[PDB]
């Protein structure tokens, strides 16, 4: 079946941007193929952006270094698109979509195109299904719900990769096919994220798209739209896991920074004219195209949702440069990570006094939400009464008291690393906390004392755990009957235990 | 699950080798055809064809 | 009227026009794709012999460079009537909710239009009626007058605002229009429509009562831009029309961002830190249209975000010389569950004068921020010296403080999800006669949280009574 | 329109060379044709004229492999 | 072949070449240059009919327009093998020692090879010990894992370099790789050749081990560009026949900065602080190469310089993501003659976790940054107010601080001419106890001024004795 398709031929090719002439009746967004030559076995694909008069600009997904001036290109009809489906959990592609794990090829019957409007605007729904961090600090006081744009920004190293990991280890049993976009990372540090999710088995409802750093800008660049099209068919048709048809995607972007740098990098090379800090105009506008994909359906349009988690880091802590202001207007909510409190040993290092978390109480389970708000307002004066605490000595019993309660909290919230706790554990220890059963512990003993409670959880009463997990959507969470067999256990973890 | 996962993608690694090596032997079966009955005017209606 | 598409950089576009054919600056462009569907371009700059560059207002993932585009010799026209009224539209003027298009007979209007002239405006300025004490009280709300919510992040903004319209049309009997300028499609897609869409009038719907123009994130910077101008076009038509109307900017900081990326992409020299040349100017272009006219006005209520305590940015400046009425949000106050978070002290109005409002409104709104300038240098002295009771009458000052601080929350019907209380008005009658018994005496020998989350002081003392 | 190209595995067609460069006179006029071997391809089908190209040879094989793999 | 120069812009040469005979993108160009030696250019961009733009890798100060270009047809190849040990090469490979030249017979690979694959990458990671207290404790580095000393100008990155080869390049259990880019020619090299052939493994020295490849700081731009490159191939040939590697390059940031500068001249448009667009890119290329694989280890141990004391420089900034483990050096701890310097708050590392450095490792280290940490919180309060106004505990927690702060410092075999104490090499072990005692409440009665520049805890016990 001959046909005539449309050619052009390469005139300039630089730092990965190929001149392509005449490619008439090229659309905006093509693929064009720089079919193979003599010392040239395959094919390298670009992304034709520039339609200019009499040129063609295209970004190349790949090395450029065997294209050369004068050679032939295709202008193949198709957009940029990835293969999707149940078979890529559990495999490492790249942004388009072929397998680097070397576990062979991606067993696929759909192809969803990347760039994608969102889902629709009357098409949502209110978020209120939660997504079970497992850290006590993000479930309890910002909360993150399916459906919600969650930012995750911090300094270059204080937990951001760690935060992110931990929250898509907490969900195996959830229905969560998690998602982990590296962009312009390290393959040695994507091989350690893919080494602990396999560790503790998460890889078995995982989808790992890496665009790494020697990898080309142009990659780089659509490797969050990739990924953002897996995640919006599992939320749209949903895929097969562990017998049941999860509709629920979690994506993480893992650095959402040296996203928007690649698309510096792209948009310098061909010539845009730059904007603040050298972006290009439109950076906003591809973080917004990427995040707001990030929906929650309602019931008429399946009922799925996908959950976004962009990564940024900022330099210096400067929360107000060109990026992470343009995400963190885009997302709608804010985990601020800081060095300062890493150091000091608050290990999730989440600065609560700053993040925020619009979606609120409606990402909790109503236990949460009838346990976290006195934790939420005890620990907002505590954080109001500083300097008091530090070196003022002639204070009453009533700032001290705050401080100290205060104190007990933020203790409370220090979680080590993969070690998840599910909701009716963190329940069990912020009402142990917040109904002033915490209070004779001292201080530097309370991560212990969590621990050692959950452990007599775990095993001197598993009825309580099971009790407080079935009734855990009541408006009324303290049932009496689990008012009773809650203390109950608390008074009997304080008078066995210390 | 992992060995049958492990199962499923040797099936899929071996479907993909008697693939390509179909057409890497069908490679060297219609070069030879080429080479010695190459005089065929097909081509060049194939050419003019259009 | 017909020319081509010749350059297609991001989301500007150029295109050749014959000569004599050249589309005005402001006129659509609007490039057929293959279903009847289409792409609306905004002319931006005349350049050369036909040549016109403009804005796409959507995705331009579908074009060649030989498409054939149709001006339409006119700016973005848009829908405006009592059909346009209780939809859902985006930038165009198309509607983005799932019931049908809005049929020929309905008016359009295009989306430039001059404001009125200074003989027009009416210099009469009187308090328009809102329903919350704290905005009542301490930051009145002027008739035809810009006012801002200012704020970071979980500070109430959007919610403020949605109680604004949900108040000001059931009590009152008010129109809306709301400009979703950057709009969050989680929070303005279905968050406004399903908690206006239950906020609910006797046979008749909140939603149904009111405009709304999303011109969402994920939209190019060009639609963001236009939004605030066609909502401006929404409720001009029915201030012409004599009614009083309320319009709703929901971070203005955002049209700023958008109008600076369409300046960079347009390859404008950059102004100050980067953002457009052209920033006054085209905040002008929006804020001085809301403006009170004999027939009618247009009250606009804008929502700014403050990127950390930033009020040098050029978003919140600009507003702030376009304001009348300043209302500050603060997330150390919404923390503490007082979640009409507003600070009374730095939040100002200039009809908080003893002339318009009246004499015991200011008076019993002045006392308040001087009873509260006292506790904030008295809460921290009672933190410090361990000693509540160590003050002459600053210990009796302290308490009325905090029953005012506590006083100043207020239930909102659509704050019902995050609370479940039934949501409470109060007139400004109200407000300022119970801020006044509440300084006269009566506030005493109630304990605090009884001042938590209640309307007036009369429910106030119902509940202290039972 | 000009510039023509005509690449196959076979070279030297002799006649054929010229018997295509005044039937490539179909559309519009002249052309200037160059012709390559590319031993890797193994027919020949290959044409260019302007910023149009055929070749069902190579890409008959391309879309077997693609229709089974 | 046979083009002619048209524009000499710096070291950016613009050559025309036949048509049908152009240079591919990373081809070497030559000059004939006359006197019987050549200049090898880079080409870099391929421009319209036949233009290309060629980095000149060379002085290009006295080359007229028009004179011929003679394209070589294959990308800078540079001698590989064990033929290049004991050696020391230009950035084209060219020996530079007194020695001759490198064969024919030599493997010659091009030193533009794409990176290892992820299937490639090697996971496995273990503590590598240095001898250093500070880095031992607080960012222990790996073996077969890339780690780098961010510091600024006058601060000790290059002698924690020659302390660190001092230390361990004697017990390599294979070859290694030096490559200081953009560096000193008096410090950089020919004073680290007097140490790496002054020291004797066994029968044989540190430098018959050793490849070594310069690109000094006199080099024009081009050559500091691609030093880099010529080393990492130099190491990739001993790294995938199973020998463990130990790479040694010289501020990575010589190489960014090269870089920026041969974009200028290439009319690229600027990024950031006129820094190359092609920044990542480019940065990726280079240190992607450097990983451990399967087939063998590179262990990696880089020194960055960051602009005065400019830690958000876009070069630093780009290379902390490409690391393992993190060491900063700042101006005033240096300042402070605390001369190791590594500030413990800045400096981290992935293998500091108690699974693989041991439980009391990392409860120490996480203690002495819990403990630094208050005293940067209390450093105002202490400036300004005092050190009485603190509580008991917090007084006590400053103390142990400033301890700490003194403690880290350690005299070194190489900087025993600044310091008189001879150098001190402390096993991570005695670190940790070190460490582990110090926090305890041990030598808390000692004053601060006995635990600079010492070994572990037992020489600070010592010296207190001594002095009663
Ligand atoms: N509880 C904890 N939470 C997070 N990180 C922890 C914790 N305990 C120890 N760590 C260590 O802190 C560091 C956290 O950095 P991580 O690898 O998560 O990436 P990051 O801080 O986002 O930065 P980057 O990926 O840019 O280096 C890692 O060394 C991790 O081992
Ligand atoms: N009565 C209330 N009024 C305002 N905000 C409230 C109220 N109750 C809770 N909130 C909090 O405000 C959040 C909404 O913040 P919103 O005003 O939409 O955005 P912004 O942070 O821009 O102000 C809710 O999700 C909740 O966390
Ligand atoms: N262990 C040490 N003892 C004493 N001085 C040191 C030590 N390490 C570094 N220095 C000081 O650092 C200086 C050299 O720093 P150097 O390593 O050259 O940094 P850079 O390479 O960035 O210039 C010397 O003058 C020396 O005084
Ligand atoms: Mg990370
Ligand atoms: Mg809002």
């Amino acid at each position: 079946q001959p046909r005539q398709v449309n050619v052009g031929t390469v005139i300039a090719v630089g730092d990965g941007v190929a001149r392509l002439s005449g490619l008439d009746q090229v659309v905006a967004s093509e693929i064009v193929e720089f079919p193979p030559k003599a010392g040239r076995n395959e094919s390298i694909y670009g992304i034709a952006l520039n339609l200019e008069q009499d040129s063609v600009a295209a970004i190349i997904l790949g090395d450029d270094e065997t294209i050369e001036e004068g050679d032939m290109v295709t202008s193949t009809g198709r957009v940029i698109s990835v293969p999707v489906g149940q078979g890529l959990l559990g495999r490492v592609v790249n942004p388009l979509g072929q397998p680097i794990d070397g576990k062979g090829p991606i067993v696929y019957e759909k192809t969803r195109p990347i760039e994608r409007i969102a889902p629709g605007v009357i098409t949502r729904k209110s978020v209120d299904t939660p997504v079970q961090t497992g850290i006590i600090a993000i479930d309890a006081l910002i909360p993150i719900g399916r459906g919600q744009r969650e930012l995750i920004i911090g300094d270059r190293q204080t937990g951001k990769t760690a935060v992110a990991i931990d929250t898509i280890l907490n969900q195996k049993g959830q229905g969560m096919v998690c998602i982990y976009v590296a962009i312009g990372q390290r393959r040695a540090q994507v091989a350690q994220v893919v080494g602990t999710l396999e560790r503790f088995g998460a890889m078995e409802y995982t989808i790992v798209v890496s665009a790494t750093a020697s990898e080309s800008a142009a990659l780089q660049y659509i490797a969050p739209y990739a990924g953002c099209a897996m995640g919006e068919e599992i939320m749209e048709n949903g895929v097969m896991l562990n017998g049941q048809l999860v509709k629920d995607a979690l994506i993480v972007y893992d650095d959402l920074s040296k996203h928007a740098v690649a698309y510096r990098q792209v948009s310098l090379l061909l010539r845009r004219p730059p904007g603040r800090e050298a972006y290009p105009g439109d950076v906003f506008y591809l973080h917004s195209r990427l995040l707001e994909r990030a929906a929650r359906l309602n019931e008429e349009y399946g009922g799925g949702s996908l959950t976004a988690l962009p990564v940024i880091e900022t330099q210096a802590n400067d929360v107000s440069a060109y990026i992470p202001t343009n995400v963190i207007s885009i997302t709608d909510g804010q985990i601020y990570l800081e060095s300062d409190l890493f150091n000091a040993g608050q290990r999730p290092a989440l600065n609560v006094g700053i993040s925020v978390s619009r979606v609120g109480g409606a990402a909790q389970t109503r236990a949460m939400r009838a346990v976290a708000g006195k934790l939420k307002g005890e620990l907002a004066q505590f954080r109001d009464l500083a300097a008091f605490a530090q070196f003022a000595s002639d204070l009453d019993a009533t700032t001290k008291a705050q401080i100290e309660r205060g104190q007990r909290l933020q203790e409370l919230l220090k979680q080590p690393q993969y070690q998840p706790l599910p909701v009716e554990d963190q329940v069990a220890v912020l009402y142990a906390a917040t109904n002033n059963y915490l209070d004779d512990v001292p201080v530097p003993l309370i991560t212990k004392w969590r621990d050692d409670f959950l452990a007599f959880l775990r095993t001197a009463h598993p009825e309580v755990r099971k009790l407080i997990y079935d009734n855990r959507l009541d408006r009324k969470f303290p049932t009496p009957e689990v008012k009773e067999a809650l203390e109950a256990a608390i008074k009997e973890f304080k008078a066995t235990s210390n | 699950a992992q060995a049958e996962q492990e199962r499923i993608r040797m099936l899929s690694e071996a479907k993909s080798q008697i693939a390509d090596l179909v057409t890497l032997t069908a490679s060297r079966v219609l070069g030879a055809e080429l080479q010695a009955r190459g005089h065929d005017a097909l081509i060049a209606e194939s050419l003019a064809a259009l | 009227a017909k020319g081509v598409i010749q350059e297609i950089i991001g989301v500007v576009i150029r295109a050749k026009f014959p000569e004599d054919e050249v589309p005005e600056i402001y006129n659509a462009i609007e490039i057929p794709l293959g279903n009847g569907d289409r792409l609306v371009c905004e002319v931006q700059q005349q350049l050369g012999n036909g040549v016109v560059k403009a804005v796409a207002m959507g995705s331009t993932d579908g074009l060649r460079r030989g498409l054939e585009v149709i001006d339409t010799g006119r700016p973005i026209a848009v829908p405006v009537g009592p059909a346009t009224l209780g939809r859902v539209f985006n930038v165009l003027g198309d509607p983005i909710d799932g019931m049908g298009p809005i049929g020929p007979e309905v008016e359009r209007r295009p989306i430039h239009r001059d404001p009125p002239s200074f003989e027009e405006q009416n210099t009469q300025a009187q308090i328009f009626e809102t329903g919350i004490k704290v905005i009542d009280l301490i930051a009145p709300f002027t008739r035809g007058g810009k006012t801002a919510i200012f704020g970071g992040a979980g500070v109430g903004k959007t919610v403020v605002i949605q109680e604004l319209i949900a108040n000001i049309a059931k009590e009152q009997s008010g129109f809306s229009v709301f400009a979703g300028v950057g709009e969050r499609s989680r929070e303005g897609n279905d968050l406004i429509h399903e908690m206006k869409e239950a906020r609910i009038d006797e046979n008749t719907t909140v939603f149904d009562k009111t405009v709304m123009v999303f011109g969402q994130m994920n939209e190019p910077p060009g639609a963001r831009l236009r939004v605030g101008l066609t909502a401006l076009t929404m409720a001009e038509y029915f201030r012409d029309e004599g009614r009083d109307i309320l319009l709703f900017i929901d971070n203005i900081f955002r049209f700023v961002q958008a109008g600076s990326e369409v300046s960079s992409l347009l390859g404008r020299m950059p102004s100050q830190v980067g953002y457009q040349p052209t920033l006054g100017t085209e905040m002008g272009e929006l804020q001085e249209r809301i403006t009170s006219t004999k027939r009618g006005s247009i009250t606009s209520m804008q929502a700014v975000y403050v990127p950390a305590d930033d009020y040098t940015d050029p978003a919140p400046a600009t507003v702030f010389s376009h304001l009348d009425a300043t209302i500050s949000l603060e997330r150390s106050i919404a923390e503490r569950a007082i979640f009409p978070a507003v600070d009374p002290l730095a939040s100002t109005s200039r009809i908080l004068d003893p002339n318009i409002v009246g004499e015991e409104h200011y008076r019993v709104a002045q006392e308040v921020k001087r009873v509260l300038q006292r506790y904030k240098d008295l809460k921290d002295i009672i933190a410090i010296l361990g000693m509540e009771e160590l003050s002459d009458e600053d210990k009796l000052t302290v308490q009325r403080a905090r029953k005012i601080e506590l006083f100043f929350s207020q239930p909102f019907t659509v704050a019902q999800q995050f609370t479940g209380r039934p949501g409470k008005y109060v007139p400004v009658k109200k407000t300022v006669e119970s801020f006044a018994r509440l300084l006269n005496g009566e506030g005493d020998h109630i304990p605090e949280s009884f001042f938590y989350m209640q309307g007036d002081f009369d429910d106030v003392l119902a509940a202290y009574e039972a | 329109a000009v510039d023509a190209s005509v690449t196959s595995a076979i070279e030297l067609s002799a006649e054929q060379k010229e018997r295509i460069t005044r039937e490539l006179q179909q559309r519009y006029g002249d052309v200037h044709v160059t012709y390559h071997v590319d031993p890797t391809l193994i027919g020949g089908l290959i044409i260019r004229v302007g910023d149009q190209v055929l070749d069902n040879s190579l890409r008959a094989r391309l879309s077997a492999i693609q229709r089974v793999l």
